[PDB]
């Protein structure tokens, strides 16, 4: 009984960890919709600087 | 000779009775220990799982 419950807890834990990882990824600011273009030209935008 | 042998036979039966008596007293203690071990396993290892 102890081995069986142990397996169920592990499966739930692995699923829980994977979900947290995905949520963290989806909350990345660069992925989030059309923030109003930045008013300042990004240092990485070489064309606008030129 | 028979009396001696049978005296020795009685000695053997008595020595065995002593061993059995000692053996049965030890078994009684072991059963008590096994009962405590099983209860301790349920309390320490199984009862905490529902919370996890």
């Amino acid at each position: 009984v102890y081995r069986e419950l142990g397996s169920i807890v592990q499966e739930l834990k692995e699923s829980g960890d994977k979900l947290e990882e995905r949520l963290t990824m989806l909350s990345d600011v660069n992925l989030l919709s059309a923030s109003k273009p930045r008013s300042n030209i990004d240092s990485k935008d070489l064309t606008s600087h030129r | 000779q028979n009396i001696q042998e049978a005296c020795l036979l009685l000695d053997k039966k008595q020595k065995h009775i002593q061993i059995l008596i000692k053996g049965n007293s030890s078994s009684k203690s072991q059963i008590r220990r096994s009962s405590v071990e099983a209860q301790k396993y349920v309390q320490d290892k199984l009862l905490p799982w529902p919370q996890e």
